């Protein structure tokens, strides 16, 4: 019973996961796109690697 | 005045360069809005790529 709760609500987790690591990648581009134009420096995007990671 | 650039008593256009007071105080100002101008429209054509 334990182990059907697990299957039955552990998908709801593994999606948001899943977004929240879809949505930290999407940052991190973001935060690339801004460093190679050039407004901020290389410790901004270090910062949003460490998050990614 | 530094030099007179015209000849005395001859046609001048519309727009000729007649006398040239000293600007060793009006260019001193100018190369600071430039530097200031260097600057922001560094700035404006980053953030105009980056707003795409």
């Amino acid at each position: 019973a334990d182990g059907l709760a697990a299957r039955g609500t552990f998908t709801e987790q593994l999606q948001a996961q899943r977004d929240l690591v879809k949505a930290s990648d999407e940052y991190y581009q973001l935060a690339d796109k801004r460093y190679r134009t050039g407004v901020d420096n290389y410790l901004t995007l270090l910062d949003a690697q460490r998050s990614l990671f | 005045i530094l030099k007179r650039l015209f000849k005395e008593g001859s046609d001048v256009k519309a727009g000729q360069q007649l006398y040239q007071i000293d600007p060793a105080t009006y260019e001193a100002d100018y190369q600071s809005a430039q530097a200031n101008l260097a600057s922001t429209q560094e700035q404006a054509q980053r953030y105009k790529l980056l707003v795409a």
